[PDB]
Parts: C-alpha cells; sequence; structure tokens
C-alpha cells in the first residue's frame, strides 16, 4: 500500500526495497528566441534510485540526447525513468532483486507497473511523504557527475558514506533527509552550514564532511533552525 | 412468432421479456407469452415480490427448440424447461391461446430497440460465455461472478467472458511498453479482433451480452466486461472506420435504453468521461455522446 509516517520503520526491515525519484530526469532551461518567443533547451538528468537501508544509490545519468526528436517530454521522461529502473532490476541478480520500490511522484505507478509486468513478485508502492530527495542535484559531487557525462552512464554511489559504522539505518536516513530538506528550503545557507569550518573535509571518496559525531549534532541542530525560519520566513511567524 | 408458454404463477412475481415486463399476482391464471419475434435472442427474466433479491434470467431463441416455464418449489423459482414432445406442446399452447391465458410480446412497429441492443448477439456465443450444455437456454442472475473476478469462486456458475487486462503481458508488447499502454490498438486489433474473437461481430456481440447481463440483473461483473471494451476501442488510435460507425449506433441504443434511476451504479464516470473527452475516438461517438450530455450531464 502507501507509505507514510506510520508504516515508517518498514524502510529498514530485510526486505530489500529500492525508492525511486524523477524529478531531475527531465530538467530544462526555458529562454527566449530571437523572435521573441520561449523554447526550453534540455540538460542533463538522473534517476534516483535509493536502498533506504544500506544507502546504495544507483544514480543513472540521463543525457540530453535521450530526448532529440521527442515529443511530450515530461510524459516520456516517467517511462524513461520505468525503463531504465527494469532494466536495473534485471541486471541484478536474483538474491539482489528488491521486493519493494516505493515511487516518490505517484505518476511513475502506472509507467513501472507496465514495465515490471515480468516481476509479479515486486510491489510497486506510492508515498504520502513529501521527501526532497529532487534536492540530491544540490550535493555537488552527484551534479557535477551528471553536468559532466557525455554519453548515457550509471554512477554508484553510497549516500551514506561511512555513516552506518557508527549509527544506525534509521538514523542515517533521518540525518539525509533532513540534510536535504534543508538544501531544498535555502540552498545557499545550508551549503555555508556544511562547509563553514575549512578545517573539515570531504574525503575523495565520499560525498559529506567528515563530521565526529559531536559536529554532526551541531550540524543536525543548524539544519533544523534553518529548516524552522524559511518556514517562518515564508509563512511569517 | 413463437409462444413461452407456463405450467402456472404461483408466487407473486414480476415478469420481463426482452425490454418488457408486468406484474403477475399469486396464482393469478396465467400461462405465459406469445407472439415473441423469431429471428432475435431473447432473455425472459424474473423478481419476485417477496424478495427482491436475486434477479434471474433466461437467454434463449425460439428456433432452437420448444422452451416453457414451470414454477419449482423445492428450489423456489421459475425455471426454463423443455419438451421433444412437438405435438403435445402446438396443441397445449393452442389450448391457452384459446382460453386467452398469454399475454402478447408488444412490439410496436416503428421500434428496432430489440435488434439494436441485440444485432450481433448469437446464442451459438452465450452458450460458450455461461456454460451449461445440456440446455439450449442459458441461465444468469445477480450474483453470478466472472471467470476474471474468481482470478481475484464457483467456475461452474460463473460468466467466461473474454479477459481484457490493461496492465498485462497480453495487452503489451515487450519493448513497446509505452506505446502500446497509451494507444491499445496492437491489443484490439491484433490480440483480440484477429486472435480471440476473429472478427468485430463476435466482440460487438460480447459486448452488447454483457451490458444487457448488467441492465436486467444488475450483475456488476457484466458492467465491467461492457465498460472495458467499450474502454478498449476508445483508447485505441486505429479502429476500422465501420467499427466506430457501428459502436456509435451500438452504446447510444444502450444508454436510450437505460432506466433513468439506475445510472449511478451501472455507468462508470471514468469510462465515459475518457472515451467521449480524452481518447482517441472523442470526436467519432457523436450520437452516443450527445445523447448521454442530453439525458446524464450530472455524470460528466
Ligand atoms: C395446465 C398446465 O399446463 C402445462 O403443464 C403445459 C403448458 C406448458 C407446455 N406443456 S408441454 C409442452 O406439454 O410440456 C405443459
Amino acid at each position: 500500500g502507501a507509505m507514510n509516517s506510520s508504516n515508517y520503520a518498514e524502510l529498514f526491515n530485510n526486505d530489500i526495497k529500492l525508492f525511486v525519484d524523477d524529478t531531475n530526469v527531465y530538467r530544462v532551461t526555458v529562454h527566449k528566441t530571437f523572435e521573441g518567443n520561449v523554447a526550453t533547451k534540455a540538460i542533463n538528468g538522473c534517476i534516483f534510485t535509493l536502498n533506504p537501508k544500506t544507502g546504495h544509490l544507483f544514480l543513472k545519468i540521463i543525457h540530453t540526447s535521450v530526448w532529440a526528436g521527442q515529443k511530450r517530454l515530461s510524459q516520456l521522461a516517467k517511462w524513461k525513468t520505468a525503463e531504465e529502473v527494469s532494466a536495473l532490476v534485471r541486471s541484478l541478480p536474483k538474491e539482489e532483486q528488491p521486493k519493494q520500490i516505493i515511487v516518490t511522484r505517484k505518476a511513475m505507478l502506472d509507467p513501472l507497473e507496465v514495465h515490471m509486468l515480468d516481476f509479479p513478485n515486486i510491489a510497486i508502492r506510492p508515498t504520502e511523504l513529501r521527501l526532497p530527495f529532487s534536492a540530491a542535484m544540490s550535493i555537488d559531487k552527484l551534479s557535477d557527475v551528471v553536468m559532466k557525462a557525455t554519453e548515457p552512464q550509471m554512477v554508484l554511489f553510497n549516500i551514506y558514506d561511512d555513516w552506518l559504522d557508527r549509527i544506525s539505518s534509521y538514523t542515517a536516513f533521518s540525518r539525509l533527509t533532513l540534510l536535504l530538506r534543508a538544501l531544498k528550503t535555502n540552498e545557499e545557507s545550508a551549503k555555508m552550514i556544511l562547509l563553514s569550518d575549512p578545517t573539515i573535509t570531504i574525503k575523495s571518496y565520499h560525498l559529506w564532511p567528515s563530521f565526529t559525531d559531536e559536529q554532526w549534532i551541531t550540524i543536525e541542530s543548524q539544519m533544523r533552525d534553518l529548516i524552522l525560519t524559511e518556514y517562518g520566513r515564508k509563512y511569517n511567524v | 412468432m413463437n409462444t413461452v408458454p407456463f405450467t402456472s404463477a404461483p408466487i407473486e412475481v414480476t415478469i420481463g421479456i426482452d425490454q418488457y415486463s408486468f406484474n403477475v399476482k399469486e396464482n393469478q391464471p396465467f400461462h405465459g407469452i406469445k407472439d415473441i419475434p423469431i429471428g432475435h435472442v431473447h432473455v425472459i427474466h424474473f423478481q419476485h415480490a417477496d424478495n427482491s433479491s436475486m434477479r434471474y434470467g433466461y437467454w434463449f431463441d425460439c428456433r432452437m427448440g420448444n422452451f416453457y416455464i414451470q414454477y419449482d418449489p423445492k428450489d423456489g423459482l421459475y425455471k426454463m424447461m423443455e419438451e421433444r414432445d412437438g405435438a403435445k406442446f402446438e396443441n397445449i399452447v393452442h389450448n391457452f391461446k384459446e382460453r386467452q391465458m398469454m399475454v402478447s410480446y408488444p412490439k410496436i412497429d416503428e421500434d428496432d430497440t430489440w435488434y439494436n441492443l441485440t444485432e450481433f448477439v448469437q446464442m451459438d456465443k452465450i452458450r460458450k460465455i455461461v456454460r451449461k450444455d445440456e440446455n439450449q437456454f442459458s441461465y444468469v442472475d445477480s450474483s453470478m461472478t466472472t471467470v476474471q473476478e474468481n482470478e481475484l469462486s464457483d467456475p461452474a456458475h460463473s460468466l467466461n467472458y473474454t479477459v481484457i487486462n490493461f496492465k498485462s503481458r497480453e495487452a503489451i508488447r515487450p519493448g513497446h511498453e509505452m506505446e502500446d499502454f497509451l494507444d491499445k490498438s496492437y491489443y484490439l486489433n491484433t490480440v483480440m479482433l484477429q486472435g480471440i474473437f476473429k472478427n468485430s461481430s463476435n466482440y460487438f456481440g460480447e459486448l452488447q451480452f454483457a451490458f444487457l447481463n448488467a441492465m436486467f440483473f444488475g450483475n456488476y461483473g457484466s458492467s465491467l466486461q461492457w465498460h472495458a471494451m467499450i474502454e478498449l476501442i476508445c483508447s485505441s488510435a486505429t479502429v476500422p472506420k465501420h467499427m466506430l460507425d457501428k459502436l456509435d449506433e451500438i452504446l447510444y441504443y444502450q444508454i436510450k435504453t437505460l432506466p433513468e434511476q439506475y445510472s449511478d451504479i451501472l455507468l462508470n464516470e471514468r469510462v465515459w468521461n475518457i472515451c467521449l473527452y480524452s481518447s482517441f475516438q472523442k470526436n467519432s461517438l457523436h450520437n452516443t455522446e450527445k445523447i448521454m450530455e442530453n439525458k446524464y450531464p450530472e455524470l460528466l
């Protein structure tokens, strides 16, 4: 069924599952033509497919070339997402295929279900949560690999860096979402927070700074403050 | 013209013959119906005065034998029977016609409603959907389930309608996932028309039978099938021109004959607002659209 606050801990059990986010697959820059009309120019996107338990990210790069000569691109982007997710599943060994797949946008239910007709024992589910995975392109290393790609490309990451050595999945996921939520509401400030102190660095094989546990609490606090405020700044309270 | 006589009418019932109906009182002198037009399927159906639960009915064809209705007090329904004895039959029916104990199938001559509702419906196919082969007539009621429903429980009492499922492998060609799901032409034309039904007339016939079983018996699985088969054509970009024209006439009369107080349960909003206003064939159903707007604009 649908996924919400109540059944929140199912994500971290031992049934393999993946979240699929498609916000950043079809990305445009709307401009003005010489004649004074408006055209879009596409830039590279990604499917953000993520295992909320292990933190493995299947970052599928969508190269602009995939839209050449196609109509109803916003609609095709959902079928192209479904097609790439189904191929990822097919490439995985059986013992690694998910038992569930949770789409973050309900428009993806039918495209995936149709592409997954061969996988009847995999449940496709929507969610009631307003998750911030759109903000994934505010993570520099992720934005960088997408903008630089010259052909279609899959790139594997772990979005938790090494966190799981010291914290539980549940907790890792709550840090991820708290980080993305801040990056979505006020990117500049969120980033200022993460990189104020030049002494804390981002290991080359990681995505986020190497904070100690105490630093993470300070950092997590500062993000919550930001998220609260921009809600005031936005709603005047 | 042929006759469906009755051994008696022991309980109070409302009897239907095709779109016509009349009230019979408990133990009223009543030996059946006469003047039934030859050349069409018919259905004769029943709703008891006491228990409005369970509408039930028999599809039949007067060319396929002599069929009469005696009440069964053990099973509690009017049953359709079939004698062999032609001579016993002709002369007993004649007796009642003489004492004028039969009502007249009351067809107005300008009216082609029944023909229109049953154009493509043939007893041969009905008997394949309602499997029961020791009888030339077919029993249906309110609560019978379809082959597809029991997929999602008693198969003998099933309606073995053709299974349609838009999110299925049968419907969706590997490699054309998006194409086949937004344009079902492949499914309609190759899988169903060329493959399963062979021609549009067997298709249209199942369509027309489903709708009639929905209307007369309020069979929910039938209404699902009627709606599915409409939806498959309207969601097909490529349909022969003659099917599109016939389908408009077909639906027109089904919407015409529907009771006006039944539209809330037997008509599916999504299917119709799609077929009429969003699908490929939104422009191709002029008469069906015209009447639905003049009679049921609330739904739309
Ligand atoms: C007085 C009760 O009448 C009947 O029972 C007859 C009318 C139905 C027709 N038959 S038949 C043709 O002989 O099977 C019986």
